[PDB]
């Protein structure tokens, strides 16, 4: 209804640069007269839908007192191509009559798609009306247009050229302190007790979009109502599903660097490559090239390869692209080299972001001039791998990890400084690393301190760490049976 | 280990915009449209 | 329509020169010569209208092969009554295949020196670009117009990119693009030798084409272009060095005597480096 | 509040060329009398977006006072009953009623393009309406039509004829100090300081067609008002334009890198012999192309390269884009390969058509083993096969003009997948195997990275280079990459 500036946070660094983009040309239009140039007209926002894209425009509208015009995306484009061009003509004419005014539109990708091979849509007569309407009207008129969309790369490139939509903001998912701020906002009216937490409740979410905070609060409040005929927040996480459900942004395992033990020749050797350019890049611009992207992990089965995959992904709280081994789906002949490229461009958009792969080295088997071969896959997708891995940029500093279990079939062209070069053998856990791994896994178990795991490390000499995970699982599965035969009598 | 690729094609529409039958217009003339407030319309008599 | 562009552009070029502070505006020869340079004919990657042919002794040797090519594009034109009196169908198609180097154009365009008609050819980019209809409909105006717009010579090349997997034992399963090997065969029996038609097939692999293209009645004359020997490789170096200021004091045989497995492309490779350092002497 | 002839610079050669075909049919039509010919009507402009096509159309309209008209691309395209065919002839008779007049049709490729894709819709009968409309313009010296588009190859070739649309002109890129004229127009209204200089801006802004230059001075004004926390004297400074260079992208949102990667001649380690042989490439015959016409022979068409990976097949492959600053393009190996079967031969066609249109240009290839495929398709049986991708470029590269600056250069790692006709002379002549560097050339391999970093002179330059006993040129980058994370170690 009547929202203000203090209702949302997280994007406060972007909220400050928005307040100089839509409020400064409206409240002080004479400042651009002194500098000579015209004030900007179009600023667009993007990101995941449900971070408050529609609530952000209504917050800055009520905090300025200006006119607030709204044209919906999938509403005015569903007409029969004749009333949409007059609705946009009525939109700019009414905003000029009652200046100062803002114009907020949402879902502009439904209005402005891209031109592709699947022609047959209308795709015209509406966006071209917006082109000839927006390039004028700059005769020091107090009007601005604000666009909003979900996918920022499905928009037509003619809009983001100059003078129509030139400034962009990236309101994404908040950090651990960002979800902590919106947790205090959405719980200002619920009479909670002193047993609830705020920092631990924000840190246990780690992937929750801001729309989920209103739903997770109402689910825990409804459970407290039902028990009349307040730690029900953990009950709400077990019942409700988090948003961005089946995407590549999964975070449900919250294993940190404390829960994984040993391998100190890998923990400090992963701190050297993927946390140094993403935190201190001032020394990397004068000491050669910045990024150390590729890193290889090889060893015995169950040596702890993917146990450290999500651990580094939650230390800097960046995104984690979990691509499996046979993800080259290969439905035809040409898309198998194309479905690996858009996930690399997505890593450049959400940079920095760790990418994972598994056993995709197949140029040693792609010999020249033979008969036994596939129809275009596993012999030409390595030719795409020889040109899409070193596609770097100084403004992104991405990094890609790689875990395998066979270091004998490494390609002679993939063991190169332009490719994944830093190969590190992941060894067996010795008698000192056996205690550091297993004690961090039974931290959740309310065990007795009489049983020390030094006898387990003396009984396990050539055992892997995953085999030691079966021992604490068997000790917990019989502690369940010890707890089953405790309440029945 | 092979593929099948085939594209498509469409035809959009044509229109005529034919309407207004004559029997609807003959009923459209013989009606009223309303008169403000005091715009009586009168009667008259004569020819005894 | 292109002849109207040749006179109108030369007059527009002349008034761009004569302009200062209408007395004499006679169109000169250099204005028409400039109009031939900056403009172009109607061949804007459409059906090609040109007659680029070379004369004799431009391919080296051929002193025993020139009598084998004079009986397919000259004798149906010079003496048509020898086929009508007997009753035989003249072979309007000759398949060409040979070693690397030469073989594609200069061994086929040097045969038709006496006709010099329009040459409408199919090539690399003239393939299945549209997925519907325009696969053999772009060839239907080549087959039916060859007897209507006679004389017209049609050259056929890139045989491994039209009917390679479709005509084989495995074929095409699904009806996606199996519409290529049908019109190439059903337009053979439907075409007679009423007008002046001529087709030439050339490829680097003669066994990669469908065997129904080599059906009897249409390809009964098979002419094989061989590798140029030592008596022909020396005249190759005298042929591709035509417009050059060549000193005749040297021996071009000594270059060709060291070429046994080296074809005319390697003879072009050994002569391009001799022209790289020749301009470097002027530099 | 309208623009004029002095409103835009940088295209002064194209301005005086386009001013002849609009002023002479209108101001002094008597030159076409007593010469026999008819004055032409169509002028065709084409180029990249942001070059000022609609700006040049409005500038020539207001400076002559003629009856200007505007026809938009996506606006007049109807599906009701053929109303686009009635509204095109409606605009022609309205322009014929007022003399003199000028019409303008922007994005003409959007209205009835070439029939390689559609071929059956109403756009086939839309373009044929435009054929009889322009050919029926027997009213002499009344209407002059100008058009603007972005791709001249997507339009139907029936427009490029004598009557309707001849005398095409390409609006190029203002590289020869043309961006200084754009900066003189935009920054003449803003308040300036003494430290700024427009000559020190065009030399660093490669590309920059003109739309981003207007965005650069506006973004530099945003940096000036950013420090004001809020009678006012702001000005500009040299650091504002330097802030707008790094914090704003140039015209590269469509493709990431197409121009260069900012390297030079001495960035490849060793290999001074291939630096001499690279002076026989397109650096050589551009400034003297008449010597090959005098000597009567075509120059070298293609040089091929193959060998160990990581020895300079991306550095030297992009060093040609900096030693002449030609119209470079960047295309990967299987990125040329498409998902559709009918696109398998036309994707190499539009790349080669852009090469002859952007002369002089530099193209390259990487990982031709996915493109050559010397067996010619693995098994078959499918609706489409891997045989038209190699049999099309072997013929199209032969059907190119020699005097159009077209060439190829190779970068492969497998000498057996490539076809013998790929390495044919006349298409790829010089079979040059790139060598592994010896002990005399591996000293400048480390020096390619030590040129930009301040290495201490007490450290011996050849002591680290003497540990190589058969290494590659990229392996000494791995040492300075290992030293990039081993040098700091205490400053956290
Ligand atoms: N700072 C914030 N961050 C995230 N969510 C918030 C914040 N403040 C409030 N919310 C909650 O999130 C919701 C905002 O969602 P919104 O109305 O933007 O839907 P949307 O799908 O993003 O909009 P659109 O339909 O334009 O995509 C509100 O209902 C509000 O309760
Ligand atoms: N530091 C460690 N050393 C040994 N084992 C570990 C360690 N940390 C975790 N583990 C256990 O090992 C398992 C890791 O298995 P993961 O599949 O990730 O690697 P892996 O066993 O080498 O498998 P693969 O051989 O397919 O790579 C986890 O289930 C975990 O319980
Ligand atoms: N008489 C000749 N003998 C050999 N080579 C010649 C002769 N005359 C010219 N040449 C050179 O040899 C080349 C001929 O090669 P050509 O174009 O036939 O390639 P090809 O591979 O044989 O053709 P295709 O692609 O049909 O196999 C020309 O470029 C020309 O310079
Ligand atoms: N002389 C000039 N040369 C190039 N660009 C200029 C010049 N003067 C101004 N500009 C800038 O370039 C832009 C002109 O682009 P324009 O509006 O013509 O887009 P366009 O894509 O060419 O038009 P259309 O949509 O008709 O193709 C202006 O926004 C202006 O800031
Ligand atoms: N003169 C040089 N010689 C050898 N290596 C060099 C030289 N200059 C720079 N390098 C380093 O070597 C690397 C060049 O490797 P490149 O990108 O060519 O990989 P590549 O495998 O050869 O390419 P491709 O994928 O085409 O085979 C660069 O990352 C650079 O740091």
């Amino acid at each position: 209804n009547e929202v203000g500036y203090d209702d949302i946070g997280g994007c406060r660094k972007q909220m400050a640069q928005i307040r100089e983009m839509v409020e400064l040309p409206l409240r002080h239009p004479q400042l651009f007269k002194a500098i000579g140039i015209k004030p900007p007209r179009g600023v667009l926002m993007y990101g995941p839908p449900g971070t408050g894209k529609t609530l952000m425009a209504r917050a800055v509208a009520n905090e300025t007192g200006a006119f607030f015009f709204l044209i919906n995306g999938p509403e005015v484009m569903s007409k029969m191509a004749g009333e949409s061009e007059s609705n946009l003509r009525k939109a700019f004419e009414e905003a000029e009559k009652n200046a100062p005014a803002i114009i907020f539109i949402d879902e502009i990708d439904s209005i402005a798609p891209k031109r592709d091979k699947t022609n047959g849509e209308v795709e015209r007569r509406v966006v071209s009306q917006l082109l000839t309407l927006m390039d004028g009207m700059k005769a020091r008129s107090n009007v601005v247009v604000i666009a909003a969309t979900n996918r920022p790369n499905s928009i037509d490139p003619a809009l983001r050229r100059f003078g129509r939509f030139d400034r962009e903001v990236d309101i994404g998912i908040p950090d651990a302190t960002g979800r902590l701020e919106v947790l205090r906002i959405h719980t200002k009216n619920m009479k909670l007790a002193d047993d609830v937490d705020l920092e631990a409740l924000a840190a246990e979410t780690h992937g929750y979009v801001g729309a989920d905070i209103a739903s997770l609060c109402s689910e825990a409040a409804m459970q407290q109502i039902r028990e009349k005929m307040m730690d029900n927040f953990r009950f709400a996480l077990g019942n409700s599903n988090p948003s961005a459900l089946r995407e590549t942004v999964v975070e449900s395992v919250n294993v940190t660097w404390d829960d994984v033990g040993g391998l100190d020749e890998i923990k400090e050797e992963l701190k050297e490559t993927v946390e140094y350019p993403v935190l201190h890049p001032d020394q990397y611009t004068k000491f050669g090239l910045s990024p150390s992207k590729g890193v290889l992990f090889y060893g015995p089965p169950g040596t702890g390869k993917t146990l450290l995959a999500k651990a580094v992904a939650t230390e800097v709280s960046a995104n984690f692209i979990s691509v499996k081994g046979p993800e080259l789906l290969s439905m035809w002949y040409g898309e198998s080299e194309s479905n690996i490229r858009d996930i690399f461009d997505k890593a450049r958009a959400a940079a920095p972001t760790v990418v994972f792969l598994d056993q995709l080295d197949s140029i040693a088997k792609a010999r020249g001039g033979s008969l036994g071969d596939a129809g275009g896959a596993s012999d030409r997708v390595v030719n795409q791998l020889l040109t899409e891995m070193d596609g770097m940029n100084a403004k992104k500093n991405v990094f890609v990890i790689g875990a395998t279990n066979r270091p004998d079939q490494i390609d002679p062209a993939i063991l190169r400084p332009g490719r994944l070069d830093q190969l590190i053998y992941v060894p067996l856990p010795d008698e000192n690393a056996r205690l550091s791994i297993l004690n961090a896994q039974l931290r959740k178990t309310p065990l007795e301190p009489g049983l020390e795991l030094t006898a387990i490390a003396k009984a396990t000499q050539g055992f892997s760490g995953a085999d030691l995970l079966y021992i604490v699982q068997r000790a917990a599965k019989y502690a369940i049976k010890d707890s089953i035969e405790a309440h029945r009598q | 280990q092979i593929f099948v690729k085939t594209l498509t094609g469409k035809t959009i529409t044509l229109e005529v915009e034919s309407s207004d039958t004559i029997d609807n217009v003959k009923s459209k003339i013989q009606d009223k449209e309303g008169i403000p407030p005091d715009q009586q319309r009168l009667i008259f008599a004569g020819k005894q | 329509a292109d002849i109207a562009s040749l006179c109108s552009e030369a007059a527009m070029q002349q008034i761009r020169e004569k302009m200062d502070l209408l007395d004499s505006l006679g169109v000169t020869m250099d204005n028409f010569r400039f109009a031939l340079g900056n403009s172009n004919p109607s061949a804007l990657r459409e059906t090609v209208v040109e007659s680029v042919n070379v004369t004799w002794d431009d391919v080296g040797g051929l002193d025993e092969i020139k009598e084998e090519l004079k009986e397919t594009v000259e004798y149906p034109v010079l003496h048509p009554d020898q086929y009508t009196k007997f009753g035989l169908s003249p072979s309007k198609g000759v398949l060409f295949y040979g070693p690397p180097g030469t073989g594609k154009t200069l061994l086929a365009k040097a045969v038709a020196t006496e006709v010099s008609a329009n040459f409408i050819s199919v090539k690399g980019p003239e393939l299945l670009s549209m997925w519907y209809g325009e696969s053999e409909s772009n060839i239907r105006d080549i087959f039916d117009k060859a007897r209507a717009a006679a004389p017209t010579v049609v050259f056929l090349d890139q045989l491994d990119s039209i009917a390679k997997a479709r005509g084989g034992s495995l074929g095409d399963a699904g009806g996606a693009s199996d519409r290529v090997v049908n019109q190439l065969l059903t337009e053979m029996d439907g075409m007679n030798a009423k007008k002046n038609v001529f087709v030439i097939g050339a490829t680097n692999r003669p066994d990669q084409i469908d065997p129904a293209i080599l059906r009897p009645g249409r390809l009964d004359q098979l002419i094989y272009v061989p590798l140029p020997d030592e008596n022909a490789r020396l005249s190759i170096l005298n042929a591709q060095l035509r417009k050059t200021p060549l000193e005749p004091g040297l021996e071009l045989t000594a270059i060709a005597k060291a070429t046994q497995g080296f074809s005319g492309a390697d003879l072009l490779y050994i002569v391009q480096r001799a022209a790289k350092y020749a301009i470097k002497d002027s530099i």
